[PDB]
RNA sequence: AAUUAUUAUUAUAAAUAUUAUUUUAAAAAUAUAAAAAUAUUGUUAAUAAAAUUAUCAAGUUUCAAAAGCGUUUAUUAAAUGCGUCGGUCUAAGUAUUAUAUUUAAGAUUAUUCUUGUAUAUAGAUUUUUAUUUUAAUUUUAUUAGUAGCAUAGUAAUUUAUUAACUGAUUAUUAAAGCGUUCCAUAGAAAAUUUUAAAAUUAUAACAAUCUAAAUAAAUAAUAAAUUAAAAUAAAAAUUUUAAAAAAAAAAAAUUAAAAUAGGGCAAGUCCUACUCUCCUUUACAAAGAGAACGUUUAUAUGUAAUUGUAUGUUUGAUUGGGGCAAUACUAUAUCUAUUUAUAUAGAAAAAGAACUAUAUUUAUUGAAAUAAUAAAAGGUUCGAGCAGGUUAACAAGCAUUAAUACUAAAUGUGUUUCAUCGUCUACUUAUUGCUAAAUUAUAAUUGAUUGUUCAUCAAAAAAGCAAUUCGUUAGUUGGGUUAAAAUCGUUGUAAAGCAGAUUUGUUUAUAUAUUUAAUUUUUGUAUAUAGUUAAAAAUUAAUAU
RNA sequence: AAUCAAAGUUAUUAUUAAAUAAUAUUGAUUUUGGAUGAAUUUAAUUUUUAAUUAUAUUUUUGAAUUUUAAUUUUAUUAUUUUGAUUUAAUAUUUUUAAAAUAUUAUAUAUUUUAGAUUUAAAUUUGUUGUUUUAUAUUUAGUUUAAUGUUUAUAAAUUGAUAAUUAAUUUGUUUUAUUUUAAAGUUUUUAUGAACUGUGAUUUAUAGUUUAUUAUUUUUAGUUUAAUGUUUAAAUAUUUAACUAGUGAUGGCACAGUUGUUCUAUAUGUACCUAUAAAAAAUAGUAAAAUUAUUUUAAUUAAAUUAAUAAAUAAUUAUUAAACUAAUUUUAUAUUAAUAUUAUGAAAAAUUUAAAAAUUAAUUUUUUUUUCUAAUUUUUAUAUAUUGAAGUAAUAUGUAUUGAAUUGAAUAUUAAAAAUACAAAUUUAAUUUGUAAUUAAUAAAUAUAUUUUAUUUUAA
């Protein structure tokens, strides 16, 4: 019938987990146009002091710092790549999580744990399924617009509706 | 043709006897199968001799017997010793006294009805043994009939060949192979 | 003519020279055929133009198709040739003539209609059809028509034959014959009838000439062999290997008995052709010379022009950048869309910008078989594939490889297939292959087979018909069209001159019937009637120490 | 019968070849003309028998390139009088021409038999020894400089002007080479019309049918067939056919982008692709080759692109490198610089596809010093005891329905009962008559073990 190009490979350029340079493209993501038509939604949304390049849906860095990706708590198919700036923050306390866990000292309920995560967050917000999955009322949802003149709500959100946890 | 080195067998490829059996995976060509082998296996184990020890005489892996069970004849004879080192000093009748005897058994054997032309034959032979060691194995007679061509001619210098010098005697002394 | 060779060098002349180069004790083939009863085409693609003869060497007849008698490198509806006709030409040849062509003579006729070349033309192109060229797709009237006529087919009918893929007749919408048609037609090629010497089937049937040995001493081919046999499995292949397990001369089954044709692919070159590419180009037109004629220009670009392109990938469509299909993707399967066409000359002169190319983007048209070729490998016919036979089992367009076409002749073979037990039919048409169908009754199925034999088919510009092509040409159909070397190994048939004698065991080309009669029991059984056998027929016998 | 491994020396004879060398040169191999000349003529403003010290420029963007070197100055066209010198080469003919070891029923040379077997090269695009070359002997047989010692010094930058605090080597100037054999071609001019075309060329040496001078034809050289098939022949023997030429084998005449053609792309001297001559055309883009044993660091890869593979990654290679936490006191081939004519991966595990394999896949992808030692072996277990066949009248009942008929055994219908015998055989129906839910334990392994093809040593 006719022919087909190759996918190209749009994979991690850095290694999750360890330090980045800005100049590096953290991921290559696909633009999804599903066909070159003008509508996509990228798998690892950007995060902390990353910063989403429009055209091509590539994450670079914004500053120098350690990597990571933050699977989303609400779906775990929606990831952040979180870049926390200080590379001497993590690496002090992994030399120290590391040479714990060997003289068997370290526990493993930490919130870094892969497996831990489900339980973690429902051992401090106990019913955060509630706190998601209530739907707001249009009236609440924007407040009155005189408690914004007569100060009371700093300040009116009204398209900020949606709780991305 | 894509002629790269690491591509194949390196430089052509030769079926030595070590591939065409065992070759990638061990199973191992599909052509040139393998020469059946002509080997001489070993024969299996006689019977060993009647329990009457209840000792029990019929266990085979266990730590006293030795697996062999032979009580033959004049074993008694073969009476040893226990050295210092450990060893074992085996005091054996002599090869002359084995003989010998044999020669009774054996001449008291055919004399009930009547010793046979080769029965005479035999005790000949025997007590050939005794006298000149007048020896009947392959062993010695395939040496001995080659060893004293090969020393005669050396005292007698019927080479031919006077050269021979080990690039020349390189081909020979491994175109005969023992 | 490579020679002291096939070989009267035929310019002449002549006619009674006892002029002077040819081994030899056999049968196979083979070259070849004296002789000889029947049979007459049943052989075959097809008998009949097939040497000489003192036995004096000759087939007759009918029908259909078919011109000129000359002439040709694959030898003929090839190309000639007379006439008619079309066009040209009155300052080099006679305009009832000679140039330049198309046809073909003889006899009937020679239809309908035009889009382009040509002519005429008026600055040229563009326009434009008295005659001519080429055309007519439903021209298709005359005329013949299953025909060298694109399939459909063996056309349907009739004959003819025991059997009609023959051939001839009738008509007749023939895939798209067609007025240069059609008829008439002789020696040719068919089809009958018929007769007949070639040794045509049946059928086999040596009279002739073609030794060994002695002598002289070449050729193809040659990696090796002590393996070669034989059987079985194989794994890429036809099998050949590997392995197991065995155990002298004729013929051509294997080795390469062949040569060399037959393919198709790759890069290279060749040669031919035309509306689209391009020079050297001699023609047409302009201008310049008081134009006395030769040159130079400009504008033009002609297949008359001999240059180069005419692809690549999957098989005929596709060429882009994405995406979904295990963050595999052959094109797999689906879809989308400002996803963008880099450079160089031109275009935009500040920082800003346009055009176009198989969208990585190097070149300046598209087609052919030209008997295409040269240097290579690699298949059509296969250890596996594909599409059109009663729907479905089957002819068989791609993964090997001097196996170098189907069929026939001859000559074998291992299988397998119901109750003994089993497998010999010959013919007609066409040589395609396999059926139809005639002989009362009618050939089991597989497999390996054909270099020994033919060539009928399939087949390489020799043509031609319809058919596709702008052409060169392409594909159906018919007539044509070399088909071949000294046998070394294996193999096998024989043999080794031997023998007062078949044989212990090996192992077996050698085996009584498959073209049906008359007996006799036709009774048993039931609407007709069996069964052992015998005679006759198919007419021939078989032992290595 | 069968084998059996096997002879290295002729003998005798003497002034070429090749390059080089910068002095001559009107055409080398008899005596022109021999009437008296007309007949013995090769000349013209072009890389020419004239042969030229640079890397910058400039340029259809891509095969195009540097100007006197000292003005007659020596780079210039060359031998007899050292067998003319030198260095390389070396013969060629005459006639020489040699030899005594392995069985006795058969695999292949070792003496002691048995063990033993790709013949090689290429090709293998692992369609993995893929059907190619080799008779043998000897001779001849293929060109990328493996090195930097004192005079002596280099090194960048803008588009352009310019700017050059911008940081720094090396070099008495290093250049030259680039495989080997092989086409069809292709262009440049010389030869050929004795073969054969066509032009032109012969005006009556046999037979015959018919009235006919036209016309049937004797017809021994020629449309066929056999033989021959490296043949007596690079076309002959025998033979069929044909044969009537006042219009033709033939005076000489036409020549190669072209002659001739009664046209077949045929022939023009035994393949018309004319011969002859002169080139280095291309051939790496699956042609054939590419010459020197005993060595001393490993591997594959598979992506961007292709009017479909000389180019790129990745691999491999040559040369060279520096020791960044991770652990043992383990273990680690990571790189740079250059060189690079490549598109497809056994057995698996799966995945597309009528595949009938191709495709994706991704781990394989063999070079034995010698004596010796060794743990993986063409040896594994297979379904029966029992043709239970005697032992008795019956009774709602031959239910009902459908039915010609049916009574447990036509058809459909199936949970009724009571005193047990309705999924059949049997009969046109019934009765009779077969039949009466039973002993029949393969399981208990058989040899398990030992013992054999690769786990070491010594030299
Ligand atoms: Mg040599």
């Amino acid at each position: 019938q006719a022919g087909s190009p190759r996918q190209k490979a749009k994979l991690f350029h850095v290694i999750p987990g360890t330090p980045v340079t800005p100049v590096e493209k953290l991921k290559e993501q696909r633009r999804r146009f599903g066909q070159d038509r003008y509508s996509r939604q990228p798998e690892y949304r950007p995060g902390r002091n990353v910063r989403m390049d429009p055209n091509t849906f590539t994450l670079y860095a914004t500053t120098k710092g350690v990597m990571t990706i933050r699977t989303s708590r609400i779906n775990p198919s929606y990831k952040w790549l979180d870049v926390e700036p200080d590379i001497q923050k993590v690496y002090r306390s992994r030399c120290m999580r590391a040479a714990l866990q060997a003289r068997g000292k370290a526990s493993m309920m930490v919130a870094g744990n892969v497996h831990y995560r489900a339980e973690l967050d429902h051992v401090t917000e106990p019913h955060w399924r509630e706190r998601v999955m209530r739907v707001p009322k249009a009236t609440e949802r924007f407040q009155d617009p005189n408690y914004f003149t007569r100060g009371l709500v700093p300040s009116l959100r009204p398209l900020s509706r949606y709780s991305y946890e | 043709r894509a002629q790269h080195p690491n591509a194949g067998t390196r430089f052509g490829r030769v079926y030595n006897r070590g591939f065409v059996r065992y070759g990638f995976g061990g199973f191992g060509m599909s052509v040139y199968s393998s020469k059946k082998d002509r080997t001489f296996k070993v024969m299996p184990v006689p019977p060993p001799p009647p329990a009457t020890t209840a000792v029990e005489q019929r266990d085979d892996f266990a730590d006293n017997r030795g697996l062999s069970a032979t009580t033959r004849t004049l074993s008694p004879t073969f009476r040893m010793f226990a050295l210092e080192d450990g060893g074992v000093l085996v005091s054996h009748p002599s090869h002359a006294q084995i003989m010998r005897w044999n020669q009774r058994v054996h001449t008291e054997e055919g004399k009930a009805a009547n010793s046979t032309v080769m029965d005479e034959y035999v005790n000949s032979r025997i007590q050939a043994i005794i006298a000149d060691n007048t020896i009947e194995n392959t062993s010695l007679s395939q040496w001995r009939k080659a060893h004293m061509w090969n020393v005669i001619k050396s005292h007698g210098k019927l080479q031919r060949r006077w050269g021979t010098p080990d690039f020349v005697m390189g081909a020979r002394s491994t175109l005969y192979n023992n």
